[PDB]
């Protein structure tokens, strides 16, 4: 059963800091040579990066070098950019004249860290739309964050809420390295039609914001 | 061979 | 130009198959080894299987009994096969040369199947309006809930692709209901929310469903 490990499973460095993966396979890789490292963005076909150990394919940045023998393998980056979070993977092919496999590491995840910002927060009362099928949604969006900590309280006239929201964050800007959120708390329309104000507090750090509404109003 | 399986 | 076109994916019911197909252009089917491989939501790559560039299918230990992969040289395609599915089978379905070793690297763009028992459902679409009572000074936030489908994925573009900065499509949530939801926004001036129409156009394939939804101020 052909393992393949990396170290660390994940990582978070800036913008400009040298970045180093390892990978160790339980047995030689064909040839001594077959493994490449791929990057992996959420949701997307793999991009290869590093071939054959460590060949570099025409149009990869030159940030990225792959090293090792037969079962080790690292890939460096010299100089982070924004751009590269992603999970990494490093991919063996394996086997003899009549037998083939391949594997993958495990994947180790990179984030980039940079300095705090602010959210930018917007509410949205749910539409009369909406309101016609017997269920309400607020929304609260924070917009272009960082870090992604951020505690998310919702208040019907006054009275802090439980249970009854969910959360959904977007990946790390690809230039930015920000955060987007959404909060959305789900009511009967009979319970919202019940309240008058509606509101969602971001707390970050030192500084707490609220935005409100009064139901009904525009 | 450049992969394993060619036989 | 050269590209791997990958065509399946959607609800299959427990027991049932797949087919997935990936259509080759710019190179001959029967030149290359490829393999196919999958990713469970929020989980690593996994090998399934590899066609030698000989004909020879050489299939995961796990996968073997219930797998074919098979190619089709006239049509320039390669097939993946698999009965006795089982919700724990659900996954993103790649189709790929893997390039450990030599120069040619592609991929499928990937394609989910979900094993479920249950009834697909095609999305309702509510709009985020920007408050016409705007409070943002010169930026407004505007946005469509997708809300009640089943199963993933949904895509969303706004004004048929022609507006991609600033939008913001989160990830889906899984409601207590059974049934996925997600909000898709974008900020966009203020000042052109008289002068430009905003249009966000949701495709559910799973259910061959899609809706355009015009997103108006108030």
């Amino acid at each position: 059963d052909i393992q393949m490990t990396q170290s660390p499973s994940s990582l978070s460095a800036s913008v400009g800091d040298r970045v180093t993966i390892t990978c160790r396979a339980s047995q030689s890789v064909w040839r001594n040579k077959n493994v490449a490292w791929y990057q992996q963005k959420p949701g997307k076909a793999p991009k290869r990066l590093i071939y054959a150990i460590a060949s570099l394919y025409s149009g990869v940045p030159s940030r990225f070098s792959g090293s090792g023998s037969g079962t080790d393998f690292t890939l460096t980056i010299s100089s982070l950019q924004p751009e590269d979070f992603a999970t990494y993977y490093c991919v063996g092919h394996y086997g003899s004249e009549n037998d083939a496999y391949y594997a993958f590491g495990q994947g180790t995840k990179v984030e980039i860290k940079r300095t705090v910002a602010a959210p930018s927060v917007f509410i949205f009362p749910p539409s009369d739309e909406q309101l016609k099928s017997g269920t309400a949604s607020v929304v609260c969006l924070l917009n272009n964050f960082y870090p992604r900590e951020a505690k998310v309280s919702w208040y019907v006239d006054n009275a802090l809420q439980s249970g009854n929201s969910q959360e959904s964050v977007t990946e790390q800007d690809s230039k930015d390295s920000t955060y987007s959120l959404s909060s959305t708390l789900t009511l009967s329309k009979a319970d919202y039609e019940k309240h008058k104000v509606y509101a969602c507090e971001v707390t970050q750090g030192t500084t707490s914001v609220t935005k409100s509404f009064n139901r009904g109003e525009c | 061979a450049g992969h394993a399986g060619a036989g | 130009e050269v590209q791997l076109v990958e065509s399946g994916g959607g609800l299959v019911q427990p027991g049932g198959s797949l087919r997935l197909s990936c259509t080759a252009s710019g190179f001959s089917i029967d030149s290359y080894g490829f393999s196919w491989v999958r990713q469970a939501p929020g989980k690593g790559l996994e090998h399934i299987g590899y066609l030698t560039a000989g004909g020879r299918a050489f299939y995961a230990s796990w996968a073997k009994s219930r797998s074919t992969i098979t190619r089709n040289t006239n049509e320039n395609t390669v097939t993946l096969k698999m009965n006795s599915l089982r919700a724990e089978d659900t996954a993103v379905y790649y189709c790929a040369k893997l390039g450990t070793g030599s120069r040619f690297a592609i991929w499928g763009q990937g394609t989910l199947v979900t094993v479920s028992s249950a009834s697909t459902k095609g999305p309702s679409v509510f709009p985020l309006a920007p408050s016409s009572k705007s409070t943002s000074g010169g930026t407004a936030a505007l946005g469509c809930l997708v809300k009640d489908y089943f199963p993933e994925p949904v895509t969303v573009s706004w004004n048929s692709g022609a507006l991609t900065s600033g939008v913001h499509t989160f990830p889906a949530v899984l409601q207590s209901s059974g049934l996925y939801s997600l909000s898709s926004v974008v900020t966009v001036p203020s000042s052109s929310l008289g002068t430009q129409t905003y249009i966000c156009n949701v495709n559910h394939k799973p259910s061959n469903t899609k809706v355009d939804k015009k997103v108006e101020p108030k």
